[PDB]
Formats: C-alpha cells, structure tokens, sequence
C-alpha cells in the first residue's frame, strides 16, 4: 500500500503551499492520517493529525492556527494546507498512515506508511544562479604526494546545484559537499577532488555547476595559479 | 508531556559487530512505543511496531524489546545498509500527537585516519567582487570529530566561518570536512597571514596551514 506525495516549493515568509497526498491500496477512509517533518539538522518532528472520518483534528503548538490538515474520503486524498509560513517551517513533509490493528495485538500508534517526503523552504531570498570561483591546487603540490582542488559555488538560491567533474569521467576522490545557508539567506558549497600530485602534469580538471532554478551552466576549468 | 530520549548520539559499530540502541521515556508509555530507520533522502522506514513486532520485510538482525519507560533496539550485527539514523516515536490515542526520540546515528567504526588537510586563498575572480572566502579542506578522516579554527593575524576568528561534512564515504568509511571563512574584501587585505588549525586525533599534533596574502 502507497501514500503518493505531491505539493511542496519554494516561497516567501507569510506565504501559503498546499501538501497533498493519494491513498493506493488500502482502504483511505479506515485510517487516520498525519502529516510528520524534518527540518535541516534536526530529528522527526509531529505535525498534525486528522481522525479516519475527518471528525477529529490535532495540532502540534509550532503549527497550530496555521496550518490546516483536511481529508477527502470521496477522492481519498489528504491535505495540509500551509498558511503565514516561516523559515523555520523550512523541512521535508511527510504524510503517514495509522498503523493496523490485527485482533488485539497490534496497536494503531505507529505509522506504517509514509509518502516519499517533499520539501517546502521559507525564505526572503530571491532566485539567484551561482558564481563559481576555482580553488586551485597549491604552488607547493609536488609528485609523490596528494594534490586537492575545487569549486567553490557561492551565493545562490534556491537548492539544489549539482556538480560533476570532467562531464562525470572523473568519480574518484570528489567530495561535493552539503550546502551552508549564509546569513545573506543564500547558499554556498565547495566541490573538491584530490588527485595525485603528478597528474596535475597532464590532466585537465573542469567542474561542471548547474543550477537549474536560475537555468545557471558553468563550466570552471581549475588550474595550477 | 512525553519526552524519548535516545543513546547513544552515535553508535559506531564494525561491520558484523552487534549493538544496541537505548531509548527511555520520560513517563510509561506501556509497549506503545516505535522504531524507524531513517537514511537521507527517503521516507522513514518501520523497523519495530509496539516495542518488539518486527514490521514486514524487516531481517531478524533487527530486534525490539522492553516496557514501560526503558526500550533497546538491538543489531545483532552491523550491514553496511544498516548506516542510518534511528528514531524511536511514541503515540496514544488522547490527546493524540506523537512524540519522537532525537535519533541515534549508526555509522560503520573503522581505524584512525588522520585528515589530509589544505587551504585555498580567495580567488583574484572572487576579489574583484568584493568578497574573499578562504576554504579549508579536512579529506578522508575517521572519526567523524575534528576541529577547524581560523587565524587571521594570530587572531582568533569567531562568527565568520560555516563549515559542512560529506556523509560517510561509501568505499572507506571517511567523512570530509570544509570550512570556508568569509571577510569583505577590505577586511581581507586589511591582513597578511591566514591560517587554518586542525585538531584530529589521527594527527600526532594539530596541524595548521598558512599563507601570505
């Protein structure tokens, strides 16, 4: 049985988005419904809750009197509709089932199936492509020893961006990190790769930045200074 | 009015070893208690239903047990599929919110590597938009703890630096650290030496690298 998860974007503070979710397989109407959320570095947190028969709701108090969970037993459809949003309501949403009974011992307090999860970000930040600054490997790097380089993809939004090296052919020893959200409300990350000292003889390195929101392509070649 | 608190924060665990994660309420929750398995990316996935049911599809190496306020998951010994975060979750029927434990963290333990370590200066480019970023990159080191702090001038920087670590490496069971420091461009040729000093206990000392403006 599937819980099928659509809605989530990207909006400004004290803005609406609407999260919806098909039941598949199992009987909707029977079960009540939950919406749970995690936020960037923190734990699973609880929402909300509607009864099987839509008779009865509930609220976390970081929620309450601004979201508004409903259920649609015609169309066996559920909804969180997200109103005066704030950027700490920023998280992946998740809508969940009851768990079953099964003739007494089991319980209807777990939640056994979960949507794939969908993310809504608050922010004040507008649409913004990357620059894309190299880091060049050091005067110092020499054979016999480990040279490392990058990207450093600054001041963009919103997530994601995605990069790769050498149009994909190069895998091995790239760390791509997590963003960091900057005071400025935009994004930052480094793409690095090290590489033996004695390929930098021979072996072009190019970081390829794409950031699809602002439609941004950056190819970065990345060279001794 | 119902608190879980898991631990451990972290579990590290050879593949094959067996653990045990440990998650108490602040009050009797009876046998209603949960466990999920969470990994970046994916939904939450039922592992344990009411304390000890073992939800369907879920390997025997996975076990619930306990009552009351005291409840372990146990692993009878670690898969690499394994790597995750673990949450515990409580409900009852009224008032009818669930609760969450805060997660544990199970991560494959390796031997010691010591972080290979270098600074980048703010590109020429980036200077001629105002702003100079210095990164400094920790590759390939385990544990996970580390410490970057930066020195401008021998000065000790505070409030201007963020830094981000790679989840754990799939072939060697590494993580990776950037930190990148951020001053305005005046700021930045307001000074000459910039350093970064790494504290790991793979590094016999803390390594600090440098250079002139």
């Amino acid at each position: 049985a599937q819980l099928v998860e659509s809605g989530g974007g990207v909006v400004q503070p004290g803005r609406s988005l609407t999260l919806s979710c098909a039941a598949s397989g199992f009987t909707f109407s029977s079960h009540g419904m939950h919406w749970v959320r995690q936020a960037p570095g923190k734990g699973l947190e609880w929402v909300a809750v509607i009864a099987s028969h839509g008779n009865v709701n509930y609220y976390a108090d970081s929620v309450k009197g601004r979201f508004t969970i409903s259920r649609d037993n015609s169309k066996n459809t559920l909804s969180l509709q997200m109103d005066s949003l704030r950027a700490e309501d920023t998280a992946v949403y998740y809508c969940a089932k009851e768990s079953d009974s099964c003739g007494g011992d089991c319980s209807r307090f777990a939640f056994d199936v979960w949507g794939h999860g969908t993310m809504v970000t608050v922010s004040s930040a507008s649409t913004k492509g990357p620059s894309v600054f190299p880091l060049a490997p050091s005067s110092k790097s020499t054979s016999g020893g480990t040279a490392a380089l990058g990207c450093l993809v600054k001041d963009y939004f919103p997530e994601p961006v995605t990069v790769s090296w050498n149009s994909g052919a190069l895998t091995s020893g790239v760390h791509t990190f997590p963003a960091v959200l900057q005071s400025s409300g935009l994004y930052s990350l480094s793409s690095v790769v090290t590489v033996p000292s004695s390929s930098l003889g021979t072996q072009t390195y190019i970081c390829n930045v794409n950031h699809k929101p602002s439609n941004t392509k950056v190819d970065k070649r990345v060279e001794p200074k | 009015e119902i608190v879980l608190t898991q631990s451990p924060a972290t579990l590290s665990l050879s593949p094959g070893e067996r653990g045990t994660l440990s998650c108490r309420a602040s009050q009797s929750v009876g046998t209603y208690l949960a466990w999920y398995q969470h990994k970046p990316g994916q939904a939450p996935r039922p592992l344990i239903y009411d304390a000890s049911r073992r939800a369907t599809g879920i390997p025997a190496r996975f076990s619930g047990s306990g009552s009351g306020t005291d409840f372990t998951l146990t692993i009878s010994g670690l898969e690499p599929e394994d790597v995750a975060v673990y949450y515990c979750q409580h409900r009852d029927s009224w008032p009818p919110g669930a609760t969450f434990g805060g997660g544990t963290k199970v991560e494959i333990k390796r031997t010691v590597a010591a972080p290979s370590v270098f600074i980048f200066p703010p590109s020429d480019e980036q200077l001629k938009s105002g702003t100079a970023s210095v990164v400094c990159l920790l590759n390939n080191f385990y544990p996970r703890e580390a410490k970057v702090q930066w020195k401008v001038d021998n000065a000790l920087q505070s409030g201007n630096s963020q830094e981000s670590v790679t989840e754990q490496d799939s072939k060697d069971s590494t993580y990776s650290l950037s930190s990148t420091l951020t001053l305005s461009k005046a700021d930045y040729e307001k000074h000459k030496v910039y350093a970064c000093e790494v504290t790991h206990q793979g590094l016999s000392s803390p390594v600090t690298k440098s250079f002139n403006r």
